[PDB]
This record gives C-alpha cells, structure tokens and sequence, in this order.
DNA sequence: GCATGCATGCGCATGCATGCATAATGCATGCATGCGCATGCATGC
DNA sequence: GCATGCATGCGCATGCATGCATTATGCATGCATGCGCATGCATGC
C-alpha cells in the first residue's frame, strides 16, 4: 500500500506532550535515571505513573485513559526517540518499547464483576485470582528462507495484532520460489516472540456471598510470560477490546471481550547499624519485649516467636545431605489466654503467612496433589499448603483435631523439609522448606496440675521430637494479676484512634509514647516502630552468623549434662523426651539469637538464652 | 504546508486594508467600495489584481500562482463572511433567485434554534447563495507562456498565455447546483456538480422521509438551480512563435459568466487562466493508469496622417486610403514591381476589423460560410464584417470568388443555397483589391487607381536612394494615435445643405457633359455623384464639421479627376 | 507486500560492473564531463555507445542486448549513485535518471519488416518514417488529497508500468475518508508526467516493390514527448515487448507486441580564421573554382550557386514590414549541358535540400492543405514541400512543364515567404522562406541563336520578375572546347577509386593532388576538401554582415544608370525587365560576397561583383 | 471560356474480436454435559 | 481391624453455535469497410 500520511496535528501534539512529559531536566523528575536503569538491565518497558501525568498534564491523562491505543502508540514513539537521544547503539537492538501504567485510576479501578461495555476501548485496573494457564508458544514475527537452486535468500515481515484488522493476503508462509524452485526454512534467521494466555476470577473474599464467579481472558505477550501462576492473587492494568471473528457471511452481532494486559502486579541503613551495634542484647530485649502491646506478659513465647521470625542456618556438605534449620513451636494451654491472638498477629507480621487449622485442610490440600489433565491425557502437580509456604510460616489452629494421617504426612516435611510425590506416569520431589505454629487444647478441657503433662498432652514422642519448643500456658487467677490483666484490657478498649471524632461510627525508630497505650511510668523507655522492625528482621534474616570454637564443647557438655540429669531431674516431670534433636535445636536458637544482634559469629550468651530457653520449657513442676 | 485559517484572516485584512489608488487623485477605499456595491446586486464578480498583493507578502503570490484553485475557493469564502458586515440596506428591486436566497433565509431563521445539532449535511451549499464570481489578474512581474511549452509541470499552475482566436460556442446555461423537492415533504435537496456529466438521485435523504420510511422520491426543478454562463475558446500560436519546418499548435479555454461574450474569432487576445485536466473515461488504450486532457480555466480575458511611411510616393493614393479607413471599395491596379501588396498588408495591420487574403489559398470554403459539427462557421469576409477586407492578386481568382466579391460589394449580403445549407449573412464590409493589367471594375468599384511604371531617372534614383536608407538605417527617412483619431472621427454624422446641392448639381451636370464631349470616356453615371457625396461628407467627418463644406467636395472631385486621369 | 531480498549475486554483480565502467579515472573517457554537462543542462538521461561497453567488457554488453530490462535498472541504478556522488544535491530534483543506447548493433540492426518475436525482450534498432502521432496527454504518479472536516492531508503513489503486471488493488483513486468525510483533490501538489503515442512505416525505398508496407507501434515517455513529427525519417533504439490484456477468462493466445522507445534519432576554429583572413577574394575564387570537379566551366553558374548557399540577410523594421533575404535563380539552356547534374549537386551539398519536378508534385503538394480529421472532427493542416523547406532550398527540374495555377501558388512563397491557409473553422500564416533553383528546356527544343530570348523563353514578366537570376547555356561546337570536353570525360571516365583493385564489380584544408581528377598542369593549385567547404559555408551563413555608405549610392547611381541605358542597349536584347526588385537584387548579392568573405561590412568589391553578375546575366548577344 | 471527366471526399449501416456484468446455501467440527462403571479413600463399631 | 458409606474420578454419546467449501455464461462496444450522395477541381476543344 503506497498511501501516506503527511500531516495530523493530534498525534504531533500528542507526541510532542509526551516529549515534554519525559525530559526531566528543569524539573525533580526520575524518569532520566529509569531509562538508565532499564538500559542497564537490557530490559525494553518502562511504567509510568498516571497520577504523575495527571499532575504534569491533566488533558492527556484524561484522553489516555478514555482512548487507548492512539496515545500508546505515541507514548511508545516517544520512547524510541528518548531511547536513540540518550544512547542510539542500545535502540538498535529491539524494535518498539513499552509502556506501563501505575498509580490510583480512580472510577476505573473495577471488579470482574463490574467489567462492562462501557469501558471498552479504555485502560482499566482489575484485581483477581489467577485460574487456567497454557503453556508458551513462539510465534512468527520475521521469517527468513534460503534457494539452493538459485543461492538466493528473501525475508517477509508479519504484522498480525499491530494493526486492528487483518487479510488474507498476509499472513502466508512462503514455500516455492518464482520459478518452482523449493525454498528452504532457515529457523535461525527467523524472529519469534513468546505467547501465553491466562484466566482471572473474582476473589471469593470479594464476591458477594451464594453467587457464582465471574472471569476475565488475558493475554500476555513476549515481556510477561513468566509473570503468573495458577492459584495466585494479581492486579491487571491493560486494554479491554474487543476480539475480531473470522471471516464469515452471516454474523449474530456478539463478539468476544478479551483483555490486553500492559501491566502485572502481585500485591504485597544508618539507623540499623547505630541501632544494633549500640544495643547488641538491648536489640533482642526490646524486640521481645516491644513483639505486640495488644498481648499481656509471655516473654517466653514472644522469645520463641522472635526465634522463629529469624530462624537458623540452612547447610549442606559435600555428600548432598541436608541439615535442617527451621524451628517448630507448639503451645497448649487453658482456654483464653490468647493463643489465636499470637497466631493472628505472627499471621500480619511474617512475610510468607499461611493459616491452615484443624480440620479445615486434609493432608491432600496440605502437601500437593496430582491430577491428570483431560485436555492432553498428562500429569500435572497441584501444591498444597505447605508447599506454597516456601521458606515461609504456615499456622495451624486448633493442633489437636488434625487427623494422624495429616501428621505423618507432615512428618516429611518437619524432618527434611520436602515432598516426595509419585504416581505412575511422574514422580518428583518438591520443595517444602518451611516453619510451624500449632495450638492445641488439653484434651482434658483446663489443664489438669496434678497430672503428668503426658497425659494431658495425648502425644506420641515421635511428633513431640519432631517440634523443637513446647509451651504450657495456665490462667492462674491471682488477685493482683487479675488486676493487672483488667488495666490493660480496658486501657485497650478505652483507647480511640487519634484523628477520629469521639462517638463516631465506623519513620522513627521507637514509637511516640502514649498516655494510654503505654502508660505514664513507662515513659522511662520506648517501644520500636512496627516497620523498623519488620526492616531489621529482614536485615536479620539476611545475615550468615558462623558458630565458634568457644560454644561448641560448651554446648556438647550441657547436652550431656541434661541426659544425665535425666535421673536427676526427681522432683518433677519432663513435658518432651531429649534426642540428638535437641543438640541440634540448642545450635539453632544460639544462631537465632547472633542473628537477632547484627555480628558475625555466635557468643556465649546466645548459648546461655538458648539453654534457658530449653531448661523453661522443657520440665515443669 | 500552512493551517489555512490564518491565510484566511490574511486576506480578509488585505481586503480590508488597502486606501492608496485613485484615479482623481485622492487617497480612496477602493475594496471597501467594490464590497459594498457587492452587497446589493449592483455588481456581480469582482477581479482582484495580484500586483497589488506584492506589496506587503510575495509568498502569498507565489503559493496562489501554484495553487490557485484552493486561494480562489477561500477568496470567494472570505469575501462572503466579509458581506454582511459592509451591508447599509436592503435591495432595493431584487429578481427571482433573490427571492429564493431572502426566503431560504429567512426560514432558516425562524426554523433553527441556535442550540440545536444540526448533521453537516443540513446545511446550505456554498455556492448555491452566493452570487458574486472572484477572478484573478495575472502578475506582471510574470512572463506570459507559449503554447507550445505549457506542460505536466504546469498543471495546476497559474498561466498566462497570448494567441489567436479560432473557434468560439455559443452561449449556454451551465449547471451548478441542482435543487431537488421530494414527493412526499416539503423539505430540498441540493446536489453540487464538479463533473462533466451527473447521475440525478431518486430518493429522499431529508430527516422526515427518514424516520417515517416513507419511500419519497426525488424531483428536479430548474428555477431552484444555479446556472452560469459558460462558453469554449480555441486558441493557436502566432506565426512569430513557430519553429522551422514546423505548425501552430491549439489549446482549448473555458469561459465564465461575465468573461462570456468579450472574444470573437479571430481576434489576438491575452487570457490568464489555470491548467487543468480532466479525468478520461471511454476507449481503451495502450498504456495502463490514469490518463486526463489538458483545458485552461479564463478568469480575465484582455483583447494628413503618415499612411506606410516606408513607401515613397503615391501620396494620392494615401489620401484615398485614408478616406476609405475613415468611411463615409477601391481597386488598384498596377505592373509588377510597384509595391501594392505590401500597401494591403499595412492596411491589414492598421485596421481593428481586418482580412487578408492572397489568392487560391483562401479560395472557396475560406471565403463565404460552411456547416461543421451543427455550428455555422464564416469565412473572411464574414470575419471581416465592419471592418476591411483586402485582396491581392485579384484578377487570378476563380469566377465563383468573384462573383461573391461583386454581391458584397453591391448588395452587402451573402446569400447561399447548397445542399444543406441555405441563409443569408451580413457583410457590412469594405473591400480593396489588388491586380495585374475591364468593363467591370469600372461600373462596379468607385475607385481605381492605375499605376504605371514610366522610367524617369530623377523618380527611380530618389526611389533608390529611399530604399537604400530603408535597407541600411531600417527606418524611414525623417498607429495607436491613428486608431483614435479614427475611432473620435467616426462618431460624427454631418449633413448636406439644401442650398450647395444647386452647386453640386451644376458640377455634376458639366462633368458629364465634359465627359459626353469626350467620346474616349467610358462610364459617368449616379454612382460616381454617390461617391463623390460620399467622399465629402468623410472629408467633412474628418474636419469634424456638422454642415458640409465647400473644399471637401473641391477635394472629392480633384481626387476622382486624379484617379480617372 | 513485506518481502524483501537479501542477497542477489548477479544483479549486485551488474551494478558494480557499471560503477566500474561509470569511473573515468584511470582511463581516457568522457563520461564524467557528460555527467557534468547534464547538471550544467538540468537533463536527466544519458546516451552510452554500445560498442564501447562491448571493448571495455564484451559480457556486459552481451547480456545486456540479449537480456534489457534488468540490466537497464542496473544501469538506471549506478547513474543514481553516480549523480549523488558528484553533485548529490541535483539527484534530489528527479526520482530516477535513464539510460540511452548507441553504436552499431550489427545483427540486432533491424527493419520493420524483419522485427520477429525472436528480437522480443531484446533491445533493437530500426529505422523508418513516421505516419501517425498522438496528443500529448499527462499521466498521474503521486496524487494528494485534502480532507476540510478533519484538516488532514494524505498521498497515494502509482507505479503501473514500473511493474510488468499490475493489479485491481493499485490504480484507485481516493475520494473518502476513512468517516466517509469527503477529500478534496489538490493538483497542484500531485505530480503528472507527459506521453505520446507514435507509429513508424518501413520507409518506401527501402520496401520491395510492390508489397504492402510493414509498420510499428512506439510509446514516447515523458522527456521524448515532442522529439518525433509525422512525415518525419528516424531511427528509433528500445526495447520489444509484449503488451498485457485486461483481464478475462478466455484467452485466444495473441498478444499486442509495441516497441518502447529509449533512444530517438534524426538521422542526417583556427583553420578556418587563418583560411578566411588571409585569402579575402581568394575565399570565393577558390569557392567558385573548386564547387564541383565533376562539371566542366560555367563559373557563372557556379557564383549563382555559391550566392545561393551562402544567401542575403533577413530585415525587419518596427512596422512589422518584412523585407525578403532569398536568392531565385532560373537556368535555361540546350540538352545535355549538366543542368541536372548541377540540381543534383547542390542536392547532395545543401543542408536541406528538396527535389521537385514540375509535373512530379502539383500545387496542393507544393505549399500546405487542410483535412477534416475524422476521429475529432478538427481541422488540421499539411505541410507541403515548401513549407518543409524553411530556410533550405527546393529544387524544380522541368520548370517549364509546370502549370500556371502551381506557378500563381509559388509567388506567394517566392515574394513575401509566407503561405495564407483558410478554410471555414480554421486560418493560418506558415512560415515558408525558402530559395529555389529551376531549370526549363527552350519552346523550340533547342535555343534559337537569332531570335530574341522572349520568344524562346515564353514566361510573362511577372514570373521573370520574381526572379532573381537568369541564365542561358548554349553547346558551341568548338573543336577545342569539344577536345576539352573529351578529356575531362574519358579522365573522369578512366579514374577508379584508391584501395580498390582494377577489374572488380561493385581533414587537410586544401585536398591532395591527383594525376588523373586534377592533372599535371594543375599542381600550382589546390582544391578545397568538401567537409572544410561546407563548414565555411556553415560559419559565413552565421555571419551577419553590415551594408556601408560607400556602396549604397553606387549601386543607386548604378540602377539609375541600367535604367537609363535601357534606351542605350540598341545593339542586344534583353533577357528579364528591370523592376524595383532589381535593386534590392544587388545589395543581395553585394550581402552574398560579403558573406563570402568573413568580415564586418559590405565593401566596394563586392557591389563590384554583382553588377558584373548582374550584366552578364540580364543581357545576351 | 464553356462543356465534360473525374480523382477526392463525406456520412450510416453491418460483421467480428475483446471486453464487461452476475452472484447464498448446505455441511462439518469442537465445546458442555449426562450416564454407567470400577478403583480407592475415609469413617464408623 | 473389619465392615460400610461415600465424595472423587473417568470414558462415550448427543446438542448447538461458529466455521468451512463451491463455483462459467451470456450480452455489450469499438474498429473496418461498403454504398449513395453532393461539392468541387482539373482537363479538354
Ligand atoms: N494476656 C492477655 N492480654 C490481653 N488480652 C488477653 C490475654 N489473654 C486473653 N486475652 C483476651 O481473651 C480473649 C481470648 O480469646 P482467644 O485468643 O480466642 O483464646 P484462645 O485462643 O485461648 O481460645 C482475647 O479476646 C483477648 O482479648
Ligand atoms: N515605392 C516603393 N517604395 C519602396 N519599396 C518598393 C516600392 N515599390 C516597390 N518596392 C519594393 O518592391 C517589392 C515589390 O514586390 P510586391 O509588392 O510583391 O509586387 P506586387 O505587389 O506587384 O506583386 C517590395 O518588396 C518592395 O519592397
Ligand atoms: N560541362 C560538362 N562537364 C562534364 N560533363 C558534361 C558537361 N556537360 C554535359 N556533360 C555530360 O552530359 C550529360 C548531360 O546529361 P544531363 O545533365 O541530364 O543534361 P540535361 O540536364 O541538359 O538534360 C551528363 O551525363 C554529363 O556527364
Ligand atoms: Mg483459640
Ligand atoms: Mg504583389
Ligand atoms: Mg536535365
Ligand atoms: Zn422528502
């Protein structure tokens, strides 16, 4: 087609707005050093922010989100220019950029549900779970083909989806030459683009109750493959069009909606190195102590908390064998002295949080599952519960009403960490490296004193050896307690969020102090921010403490020293039998706690926590 | 390229603008003036010149030389919008389609609010209300063109060209806009026409017949549509122009409403016009894609004394020339070497009506009139009506031509009846013949000069030295101011008194009785007294006198003693 | 169409085998100055000799004439590279430069009786003459459009014959917008190129007698638009190709075959300063002497001719009065004096030069006529021999057979130089100045010795008036002048041509000496070759000489004196009447002998020689 | 000069190669889901 | 621990929207040329 165009004055304009909107030379603007960025990770999108855009130009943020594909286009021209301006060699290999879009849209964040024709054409935001994937495909952009007979080589360029209508005259793959002489492909020659399409539904959370789901089709391009999984919670940004039937003479008038996505989201120094290296054992104090104000007392528990928010050391050897280096807690205790509370909050707190009770997951949803697909006849592997908590906390509720079966499959999981599937056809072996909360009532209602703990517990050793901590929690309804308990929970229940209206309806590193809240005695100390802390365990977590020579004789001395005392130990009962477990254990909390001060090998002290730790919860009276 | 609103507003301010000419000699608003005659029907086209543009913005003569067409349409706009401002009062007698415009108007106002959605199909055509025609005067800065080199580079362009006038049509209404009314609303139709031919429509687009599907059908009018005065000029190169070995080429013009009527054939004319083409459709052809024809679009059509100082002698026969320019048939006869055809090529040239014919060349069909595809088209002699007619070698023309010559001459109508043709033209002409050594001429013509060449030394030496001077200083020894005398001298008639007839009347009687002793005289009769009447009252004409006089028929009679001797 | 080639080892191959013709570096060629001279003259084509291409590479030029179309675009190409090498700012103006072809072709140098499809695809040469033209019409390449609703501006571009086949989906005119918005054609931005059609017959000569003639189609593009007239003999160098029909279902297998055009043809210092400056009379001597060894004396005769070739001068005045510049010369004489042998001569010499005898053209084939062109209707006009002859010289043998009404037709052209056309719907003035010679036998066969010339001549004075010069030549039976005659004849007669052995079948100034053309006695002197010859004739009739006050009242006393001695001439009789014509006849021939001799003013001399030419010529014995 | 011959010239019919105009219906395939069957897991007593 | 219940799971039929496959003949137009006619030119005697 020899038709051309020689002047438009919107697209000009338009461009030349965008040219504009991307200079950032007289202006705060960041944009120089993103193009640098992803020109330093050989990474072809930019995302820009509307609200940004709305600010700087209000009318091409409004022509952008209520027409599409015309101002893509420029917005995708003006980063090719950009692009050749500031580097032309690094423009030379990919073709066209992209853009994508980021910030509050406001009236076009919609549901599924709420999907109409009246946002066709337009740019819109949709939040959902993910369904159905396919599998990626390679298709056809550029193809290259070669003439034996004649030593010649030609090339033929496609162009399918750029423009919105297409013909049979393109898209067909050339065979013979001129003459009938065969031509040969050459695969390497030709340019091939990556393919995927992917389903959305409605968060059951969201929908409203007793009716049924609604879903959205997307399709995702060259950049986006990988960026999606089945059984995942996402945020689409993208164009809503409609999808071009194949020719035909008659037409019923109802075409298919399809959602072109753009953008793919999963939702989710100084001050640390004073902090830590001025506090050293002040760090663990306070972060025990400053765990949660809304829970009274329980430094015990909050300590193993904290243990396990840090965690051990992973280690392998030469041989492969692997050394496990999560921790494992089980606390049982009278009724209302704030388990769930504890589970909850480490639920909110933790990054990877996954809570499963009792009875509400059987040990198929909890570890994996194979099905065989009916569309190709194969097997395919569904992760469980546990295997999605990759690295993660999975929280149990209610312990005891969990069948055997789903322990002993747990077993595998709390000794070496993975999962073992086979059925005839696949067998693999995933990864389900992860850390355990679990809270059990006695079986006896209240906890009975005068009974040995094994009897109110009801466990068999094997699953005890197999947690690393075990907790007695007893509601002793002491006077001054009970009114100390009663300040504190109307103190709570007193208190109103700052900014509200009485009556009506509805970062510094310590916390500002509270007249209710906190109290006026405790004005003599403070609490820690509830993000520098979440920082600082990261930071934590992070870091790779080595043990010394000074705690390990020490270590194997007190373990030896405990099975011995093992007939010592007369005038009360023990709650778990001690094993080679429980060497392992003590290095572990000693590592967790040289991770919880910021150094680089493990001391004395944590050593000296660690044993107390196991000396507390080990026997009782 | 350029938004076309601003040149828009450029040339509303330039026919704001401008106070400077006047003829008086004042300081006068020139457009302002033509604009407001423009508002009424008191003139209806306006010419504007590209001279004056130069002044203030050249690239706006240039950009109008290569795109006319498009500076024309906004042109015309412009002056539209500019109209109602310049209007002081309504007409005061107004014609038919001004009853039509008042009244497409005026409901117009009564039927559309102001806020109101009206389809861009709604609304009136531009054209169809105007009535006023915008035509362009070529630059003088640039250079007319020749036929010959007008070419596909110039299509489009802005031309001026100067030839000769061959063939012209007849005038014929030309459509413009066609008005149609539907069978079944009172809504109209307008159909705008830019092709050599249209397909009319049959049903109804108005937004009634729409939404009640009624099915209504279309029906012309022709007092609703606009007409315009069109017309077809064939030009040809002059003979200056051709190269060796080589013949004239033609171009073909269209002509416009007020332009119509101004050239007749063979008239030299100087056109400034637009190249254009047409697209053509019918038999196929060699060479595939989109041929065309090349036309010119016209927009402003533009058209004693010394008689051949370089000539010695025959100073009577000048007078006689003169006298016969001026008016109130002369025959010269002479032997070869006596300069008589080149005294008809002065006369030809000197004449605003003229002919030229030089013998069998021109013989027959190019004397008279004949039918051709059906138009009637004349010879020299009908070309030269009103004016002058020169023919050389007389006497070698064929009896029929003759003949023709003798009926002009006497009668002063050309009658033919031959097979598929049979009228009567009207030749109101004067003729002047040349030839070689007749009871004919003598009774016919009025006057014959003979020119016999005598051998004298002191004539042929005194002729040798004028032509000497001629051919080595190319000027003689020491007619724009002559056509004007002419033209003043003839629009007075004078009169012949009741008593000089007694006079003439006794000259007359001795005359003959001088010629009745003369028995070697050959012919006196009344048509020599006519001629004599004749001849004073031109030299009275020419002394600008109301009553006859004595010397002019002193003078008329020495003249015709001179040529008879 | 997105395909697109790679890699073309012979067209590529082609290409830089013309770049290396194309250099002109190393070499002695030309074709840069060519180059240069084409900027200089804004032409866009070039003419290359074919047998130069063959000596510098022989396999180029095979391919080339065996194989046209391909190798023209390379040559095309390497033009377009060559003109942006040294000037690229001129290669802006024109799309594509072309190419043109020269030299002999030897067997590919064909008739158009003997064009066969073996020739097709091939470039030829054939020679011929025209018979039929055509308008010239413009043709679209790039068309613009102006859209008022949406003030947009687009361009379509044509390409019909640039492919061999076209298709349904080119060649559509644009009228709408993609909104049915109407466009607005803008022709002053479109671009046109001109073409014509013409036809060419195998020219009568060269036909075998008594067949029909064979004829051929040409199409002239758009810089050869106005290079061809009807009546016209050329040689014509293109391409032979077939001719696509429109489309159909049934085809009967019979191509059109039309020739298109690449190259059109009509086919025809210090010395000369040194020559002409130093010889002066002996310019015109050596003229007169030298016109033609093959005719024996007459050297009046001889003067008349040279006066002839060399001419008068054209006047004109401010009144529009034309004064005529032509010489007419009339020779009468007994049979077998060579008066043919003359008319044949000056044939052969004279530029443009025509035969035509006195009953062989009539009146109407002499001056111009008129037709009614019965496919339009028009009127158009004829040019007959004379009109041809603008500025030439046409040549009458048997002037006396002529008729009266041809004669009365030919004053036109012999007085003023022009030709009056008129026929109802058409008028015009031709252009035809123009010299004739004319040779008429005697009424009684043989000129009568005693009877005065009027009798034998038997013409009125008019017609002896509207010529220049007469002549009479009479075969005075002298022994010696016959012994003179013989031996001119028999060494003639004698002579063969150098290089040519006896007994088979069939530029220097002054020519070389000759024993048997020239004679032993005539070493003394020289004869002047015939190529130096005729251009002095060319440059002398550049020449524009001046008349001086010396001369012009000689020559008017000399008149004055003719014309008085008319009663003094009691002893001889005169041949033509002395008319005012008879003085601008010497300051003609006073112009001519100025002519002769290259200087800036008319001398004594030379008004001296026409009056000698002019006694001899008007009275005999 | 008048009487005659006649090569040129023009308009409307048919014959013949190319070229132009027309233009819905019936049959096949993959996605969704019912119905019978055997294995296997989980839950009581 | 053995007897029973049962939520999950799999393979082949039909129903229904989209999608796929098929496919020469008759009529119109411009170029070439015959046949009757009147004008006009040229050639004798
Ligand atoms: N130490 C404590 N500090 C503050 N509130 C407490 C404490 N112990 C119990 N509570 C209150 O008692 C309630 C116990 O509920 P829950 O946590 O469900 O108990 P359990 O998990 O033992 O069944 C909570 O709402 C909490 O507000
Ligand atoms: N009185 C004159 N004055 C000047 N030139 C003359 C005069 N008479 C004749 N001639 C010249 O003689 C020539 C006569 O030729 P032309 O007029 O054609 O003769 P005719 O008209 O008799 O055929 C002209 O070119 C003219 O220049
Ligand atoms: N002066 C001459 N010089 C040479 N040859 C001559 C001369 N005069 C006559 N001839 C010969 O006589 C022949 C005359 O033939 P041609 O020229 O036809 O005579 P004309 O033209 O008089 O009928 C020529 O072939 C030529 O060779
Ligand atoms: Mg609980
Ligand atoms: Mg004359
Ligand atoms: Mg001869
Ligand atoms: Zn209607």
């Amino acid at each position: 087609a020899g038709t051309v165009v020689l002047d438009d004055v919107e697209l000009r304009e338009a461009q030349r707005d965008y040219l504009d909107f991307l200079d950032d030379e007289e202006d705060q603007g960041i944009y120089q050093s993103k193009v640098r960025e992803l020109i330093s990770d050989n990474q072809y999108r930019l995302i820009v922010n509307v609200n940004d855009l709305r600010r700087k130009n209000e009318k091409r943020a409004n022509r952008l989100l209520n027409n599409a594909f015309e101002e893509l286009v420029a917005f995708q021209r003006a980063l090719k220019d950009f692009v050749a301006s500031i580097d032309a060699t690094y423009a030379k290999q990919y073709e066209e950029f992209y853009v994508g879009l980021e910030g509050s849209f406001g009236s076009k964040h919609v549901s599924p549900r709420t999907l109409t024709s009246c946002f066709l054409s337009c740019v819109v935001c949709v939040e959902g779970i993910v369904t159905k994937c396919s599998l990626v495909r390679p298709k056809v952009v550029r193809s290259v083909h070669y003439c034996p007979a004649t030593k010649k080589t030609i090339e033929r360029r496609y162009s399918d989806l750029t423009t919105l209508v297409a013909f049979p005259s393109s898209s067909v793959y050339p065979t013979k030459d001129e003459e009938n002489n065969p031509l040969e492909t050459e695969y390497g020659l030709s340019v091939y683009k990556d393919h995927q399409t992917i389903t959305i539904q409605e968060m059951p959370e969201k929908a409203p109750a007793g009716q049924l789901p609604r879903s959205v089709d997307v399709i995702l391009d060259d950049d986006l493959v990988d960026k999606a999984k089945p059984g995942d919670r996402v945020q689409v940004v993208g164009t809503y069009r409609c999808l071009p039937g194949k020719k035909g003479g008659y037409t019923s008038g109802t075409f298919r909606t399809v959602l072109i996505a753009c953008n793919v989201k999963q939702m989710s120094i100084a001050k640390i190195k004073k902090f830590s290296k001025t506090r050293s054992k002040d760090i663990f104090d306070q972060l025990a102590k400053s765990l949660a104000p809304s829970i009274h007392g329980h430094d015990y528990v909050k300590k193993a908390i904290l243990c396990l928010l840090l965690g051990g050391v992973e280690r392998d050897l030469e041989n492969g064998s692997h050394i496990r280096g999560d921790i494992n807690i089980l606390l049982i205790g009278d009724p209302s002295v704030a388990k769930s509370q504890l589970l909850r909050y480490v639920l909110c707190t933790a990054p990877r949080a996954i809570p499963t009770t009792g009875r509400g997951s059987s040990g198929v949803g909890l570890t994996a599952a194979v099905t065989t697909d009916q569309e190709t006849g194969e097997r395919r592997l569904e992760a469980g519960a546990m295997v999605l908590a990759d690295r993660g906390v999975v929280c149990i509720d209610e312990f005891d009403k969990m069948s055997d079966m789903d322990r002993t499959a747990i077993h595998e999981v709390m000794e070496q960490g993975r999962v073992t599937i086979a059925k005839a056809g696949i067998h693999a072996r995933l990864n389900a490296r992860c850390s355990v909360l679990a809270a059990a009532n006695p079986v006896y209602g209240r906890y009975d004193q005068y009974k040995t703990p094994m009897e109110n517990i009801g466990l068999q050793d094997s699953l005890l050896s197999r947690f690393d901590l075990l907790f007695i929690m007893l509601d002793q309804m002491d006077p001054e307690q009970d009114r100390e308990i009663s300040d504190h929970v109307l103190r709570m229940h007193r208190y109103r969020a700052p900014g509200e209206q009485d009556g009506d309806a509805m970062t510094q590193i310590y916390e500002k102090h509270d007249n209710l809240l906190h109290g006026t005695k405790k004005k003599k100390e403070k609490m820690v921010s509830a993000a520098f802390m979440k920082k600082y365990i990261h930071v934590a977590k992070i870091i790779k403490p080595v043990l010394t020579q000074e705690s390990a004789t020490y270590i194997a001395e007190e373990y030896s020293r405990l099975r011995s005392q093992d007939s010592m130990s007369s005038d009360t009962a023990r709650t778990s039998p001690v094993t080679a477990r429980t060497l392992e254990t003590l290095i572990r909390l000693a590592t967790a706690h040289a991770k919880a001060r910021m150094s680089k090998t493990v001391d004395l002290q944590d050593a000296e926590e660690a044993v107390e730790l196991v000396q507390y919860a080990y026997f009782k009276k | 390229l350029k938004d076309y609103a601003l040149e828009k507003e450029k040339v509303k301010k330039f026919l704001q603008e401008f106070y400077q000419d006047d003829e008086l000699g004042k300081k006068q608003f020139k457009y302002g003036n033509q604009l407001v005659r423009l508002a009424h029907r008191e003139q209806v086209a306006l010419y504007v010149d590209l001279d004056d543009v130069a002044e203030d913005d050249p690239e706006l003569v240039d950009s109008i030389c290569e795109n006319a067409r498009r500076y024309a349409k906004l042109f015309a706009d412009a002056v539209q919008e500019l109209l109602p401002q310049y209007k002081e009062r309504e007409v005061v007698n107004k014609d038919v389609l001004d009853v039509y415009i008042e009244h497409r108007l005026m409901m117009e106002q009564r039927s559309r609010d102001p806020g109101m959605v009206r389809s861009p199909q709604n609304q009136y055509p531009a054209e169809l209300m105007r009535r006023f025609e915008l035509y362009f005067q070529g630059p003088s800065s640039n250079k007319p063109r020749v036929i010959r080199e007008v070419r596909a580079d110039s299509v489009g362009k802005l031309v001026t060209v100067r030839g000769i006038v061959t063939r012209v049509s007849e005038v014929k209404p030309k459509m413009v806009v066609a008005t149609y009314t539907c069978d079944q609303c009172g809504a109209e139709t307008y159909q705008p026409i830019q092709s050599p031919t249209f397909m009319p429509l049959i049903m109804c687009p108005s937004q009634e017949c729409q939404t009640n599907r009624s099915g209504g059908r279309l029906y012309l009018q022709t007092r609703g549509s606009r007409f315009i005065k069109f017309q077809e000029m064939k030009m040809q190169e002059h003979s200056d122009q051709v190269p060796v070995g080589n013949i004239p080429r033609s171009i073909t013009v269209l002509v416009e409403g007020e332009n119509t009527r101004i050239a007749q054939p063979g008239d030299h004319v100087s056109v400034t016009g637009i190249f254009l083409p047409i697209l053509r459709t019918g038999f196929r052809q060699v060479v595939q894609g989109l041929l065309s024809e090349t036309y010119l679009e016209a927009h402003r059509i533009v058209k004693a004394a010394s008689i051949a100082p370089e000539i010695y002698g025959h100073e009577d026969v000048k007078k006689a020339l003169l006298l016969l320019l001026v008016g109130g048939n002369i025959c010269l006869m002479g032997d070869p070497g006596v300069a008589k055809s080149q005294l008809l090529s002065y006369i030809d040239r000197l004449a605003p009506r003229s002919q030229y014919t030089t013998g069998r060349g021109s013989s027959g069909v190019g004397l008279t009139a004949a039918v051709l595809r059906l138009t009637l088209e004349g010879g020299a002699l009908v070309l030269a009506d009103q004016g002058v007619c020169c023919i050389d070698e007389f006497d070698k023309m064929a009896e029929a031509d003759r003949t023709a010559i003798h009926e002009v001459m006497e009668q002063q109508t050309i009658s033919i009846a031959k097979a598929g043709i049979l009228t009567t033209l009207n030749a109101r002409c004067s003729i002047l013949a040349a030839a070689n050594p007749p009871a004919a001429l003598l009774s016919r013509f009025d006057l014959l000069w003979l020119i016999q060449d005598r051998p004298d030394r002191d004539n042929d030496l005194r002729l040798a030295q004028h032509i000497t001077y001629v051919h080595q200083h190319s000027r003689q020894p020491p007619m724009k101011l002559m056509r004007r005398y002419i033209a003043m001298c003839r629009e007075k008639q004078p009169m012949v008194p009741e008593s000089l007839a007694d006079y003439i009347t006794a000259a007359y009687v001795e005359m003959r009785r001088e010629a009745w002793a003369s028995k070697d005289a050959t012919y006196t009769s009344a048509r020599t007294l006519l001629a004599i009447l004749r001849l004073s009252t031109a030299l009275a004409r020419l002394r600008m006198v109301d009553v006859v006089e004595k010397e002019d028929v002193n003078e008329a009679i020495r003249l015709m003693e001179m040529s008879k001797d």
